[PDB]
RNA sequence: GCACAAGGGAGCUUGACUGCGAGACCUACAAGUCGAGCAGGGACGAAAGUCGGGCUUAGUGAUCCGGUGGUUCCGCAUGGA
RNA sequence: GAUAUUGAAUGUUGGUACAGCUUGUACAGGAUAGGUAGGAGCCUUGGAAACCGGAGCGCCAGCUUCGGUGGAGGCAUCGGUGGGAUACUACCCUGGCUGUAUUGACCUUCUAACCCACCGCCCUUAUCGGGCGGGGAGACAGUGUCAGGUGGGCAGUUUGACU
RNA sequence: AGGCCCAGGCGACUGUUUAGCAAAAACACAGGUCUCUGCGAAGCCGUAAGGCGAAGUAUAGGGGCUGACGCCUGCCCGGUG
RNA sequence: CGGGACCUAAGCCGAGGCCGAAAGGCGUAGGCGAUGGACAACAGGUUGAUAUUCCUGUACCACCUCCUCACCAUUUGAGCA
RNA sequence: AAGCAGAAGAUGCGGAGCCGCAGCGAAAGCGAGUCUGAAUAGGGCGCAUGAGUACGUGGUCGUAGACCCGAAACCAGGUGAUCUACCCAUGUCCAGGGUGAAGUUCAGGUAACACUGAAUGGAGGCCCGAACCCACGCACGUUGAAAAGUGCGGGGAUGAGGUGUGGGUAGGGGUGAAAUGCCAAUCGAACCUGGAGAUAGCUGGUUCUCUCCGAAAUAGCUUUAGGGCUAGCCUCAAGGUAAG
RNA sequence: GUGGAUCCUGAGUACGGCGGAACACGUGAAAUUCCGUCGGAAUCCGGGAGGACCAUCUCCCAAGGCUAAAUACUCCCUAGU
RNA sequence: GAGCUGUAAGCAAGCUUUGAUCCGGAGAUUUCCGAAUGGGGAAACCCACCACUCGUAAUGGAGUGGUAUCCAUAUCUGAAUUCAUAGGAUAUGAGAAGGCAGACCCGGGGAACUGAAACAUCUAAGUACCCGGAGGAAGAGAAAGCAAAUGCGAUUCCCUGAGUAGCGGCGAGCGAAACGGGAUCAGCCCAAACCAAGAGGCUUGCCUCUUGGGGUUGUAGGACACUC
């Protein structure tokens, strides 16, 4: 008979991998182990409800996130840092410094892992910092640094 | 000896061989002693296979 | 019983046909046998006339149930099957 | 022996939903021509000619293919063939292969059900059984259906008449 | 309250049997032999549970044949199991 | 005294329970079941019928105080089992 | 007819329904014609030579037991192990005498037990023989005293033994040292009640009188030969009527 | 009473293969129904029946349930034949 | 309304016009066994527990009531196993076992003799018998029916159809239906869909679970909207 799998059959099937499972063995194994549940109207409707709920939740989470994140990321942000003779910067503003800047200036609250910068800016100028806002969408951040005192 | 769910029991009938002899015969029921929660608890009583498929839970 | 061939041979042929059948023998019944003659096509023979198996008597057994061919037949409402 | 109780695999042989493509001459012929439409053009350093190995086919005519060296030319309407012209879209299943999921069967190992006339506890002063917990096998066996073989162990009968 | 002896047949012996015709050369017997059975033995009773085997475990338990003891059980596995 | 207010074997009955068209069969616990086990009376007479049952003597078994008595103990506390 | 009203009735209603008047052909179908057949032919079945219907008596027939008695046997449901066969639990009985095993002790004796002889020994499905049990040879009984005995002798008589009490095996079965033996005087399949008034091609019996007539023991067939059908022979009634 | 935007009208069942039974019907071409196995539908734009089966037509909505009346019998009572 | 205490003679003794015997209606009592029910049981027998009562100085003894099993409700417990269950204890229960009449009826088993001149299909016959249930009747019953016409409209039973169709070693034998005419006369509820309330599951905004409102049909009906 038909069942709504709760875990892996040949791979995690929590999504409700409807199949035909040898009613005898199906009942015995799935019920003794909870591997699945009967595929009746009630359970099917409950699964559909939970699935659409989570789908819309994720859709909203991604939509709300991408839009304003990109829009604001299209802004300009600047800071100050001392520099020496010959353009040899005394330090380097890593991702942590940029995170602190965006947290204290504009209150963007982006993770230090989602926003990464390995090159370790050492120049006294402007630069665009890409961000991993979305696995399929990204935006740049116009960071700036200038001499101080 | 009968299915608890439906009135399935041992019936009787003839056994007509070649020449149409009329030896008497019995007809059993394909019932098994599986665990079912007919009442508030399981009891492990007899139940017919035809009724077991897509019917009461074991 | 057949020498007037029913016996021997030579030619053409398939009447070793189809529907029948007045009237008779035998028989408890079933059944069996002879049959002039009518019609449709024919064969032989110029014609007449013969041919509905062997010169005559044994060479075969029913009903039911099955199979094949033909049917102005019937065909569980109607038309088919 | 088949089926329900009674399924999971590892490989395995057909068919499905996705996919991979190739087989084609009676002769005429430069040849290997199946046609019906679009057809005056196509591939060329994302490389000609030639060269060689392997895969395939075959009406043993030969073709194609792919692996690559060598490298600037090859192909085509048009000249002739004959029933029908060669560059791109397709089919007719004539012809062989590999991958994913089901699909059903064959032969392999596991365990879930089924058993317990194996035990420990409780029900319970109980050598019945029945719930729990371990072990043993285990899709077996037992059980209900259908079929085949054997079956005087058993049952109902028959075994003629004249003389 | 025993008749005995000589000689042979049958059965090793004691025992059991056709109440109500036959007490025996018949039956059984201890012995031998073949065969089945690895334990939920096999066989048996019963439609099934449940029981005999057996509070047994291949020197133990069932089935057939022959019947102590001395010598031997010879050939044929074509036919049927 | 023979048996019942004492026990138990074979065997039967048998809550629950296991089986099985029905009826019903099997069986746990439990209980029945002597033909067994344990148990306190014996000696002389009496009438026409009864008598180790009646009469006359000596006795025994189980149990309770209205009393009787001596013992211990009333919480390493007598006593019962 | 059922049915309705009606004294359990007669009667009235009730034409639902059945038979005949038209038959032939399997059927379509046709019609005093129809079927067969190619066919106005021939032949088969009918009219043209119309009389049936509903009751009552009587004869006969078929179904019910069907003329009366008679089986052996079969099936179903029940009763029986108080007789007998076996088994289980628990008790009880076997008067007396003889034999003498194994073993044990001693003596002899061998290097050593082997071996021999004496003393105790009381084993035996042992012997003789009472009670008890079984009946094997002969007589009487066989309308007996007795629906299986008595009289004399006979075998066993401490292990397969006899026996009391209680219990189990119930018939398509049980039991059986095994004879077709026992299972309540019955057993090659116990007894009681039902199917059941089983069936009988078999035997026996079948009740008042007179009168008219008057046979057969033959052919065919037959799972049939002592049975049954047809025909042959008999009788009764109506016709042809003078055919024999 | 009016509309067919949309929803319902009795599922492991109607049926089918296998082995039987009863319907007058004996597996015969065998409808219809009940049975024990396995397979298993539509559900109104639908389904069942009209003696195999198919199309048209005709009739009706199963797999839910109840229902007195005319009908059979007399052990017994009252009265009478 | 004047003989009666039986059959049944009596011998004896008593009741009755304040009204007997007798007849009918409704009641009281009803030893023991028996489904038998506290346990056992060789039917009419024996042995107990708990309460109340009689009596002894106590036991001993005696009178009344309750004390079987299954099943329904409820309450307290509730082991393996932690909750929980199986199970155990308690109160309510004109609940229930049994035959009956040797009959009628619904269903489950289920023969043989017999007939076919044997006999196996068949008949005997779903007969006898056995089993389980109730009723005065039971079963069936309002068309997923008959039927083929300007068509009837729940079942049941009677006469016809009819010993016709048909079944059958196509034998023996078995055996209808509908139309038609009669006896009676009654049609109804549930599920499904939708709606009100609540409960649990969170099927997390959806699901089923329970009472109620609802509607029941083939010219299709109902829900839904509306007219009533």
């Amino acid at each position: 008979m038909k069942v709504i799998f709760l875990q892996d059959v040949k791979g995690k099937g929590k999504k409700g991998e409807v199949k035909n499972v040898a009613d005898g063995y199906a009942h015995n194994f799935l019920i003794k182990k909870g591997l699945a549940v009967e595929a009746n109207a009630s359970n099917i409707s409950a699964l559909n409800g939970q699935k659409q709920k989570e789908k819309k939740e994720a859709i909203a989470e991604l939509e709300q996130a991408k839009s304003l994140k990109e829009t604001l990321e299209k802004l300009t942000v600047e800071l100050s840092a001392k520099s020496g003779e010959g353009g040899r910067l005394f330090g380097s503003v890593t991702s942590k410094q940029i995170t602190e800047q965006l947290q204290k200036d504009h209150n963007i609250k982006v993770d230090k892992r989602k926003l990464e910068l390995p090159d370790g800016i050492r120049a006294l100028g402007y630069t665009n910092v890409p961000v991993k806002l979305h696995p399929e969408v990204q935006a740049v951040l116009k960071v700036h640094v200038k001499e101080e005192a | 000896r009968k299915c608890v769910i439906t009135g399935k029991k041992t019936t009787a009938g003839n056994n007509r061989s070649h020449a149409m002899n009329a030896s008497k015969r019995t007809w059993g029921a394909n019932l098994q002693k599986v665990r079912i929660l007919v009442n508030g608890k399981p009891k492990k009583v007899y139940v017919s296979a035809r009724a077991l498929k897509s019917g009461k839970v074991e």
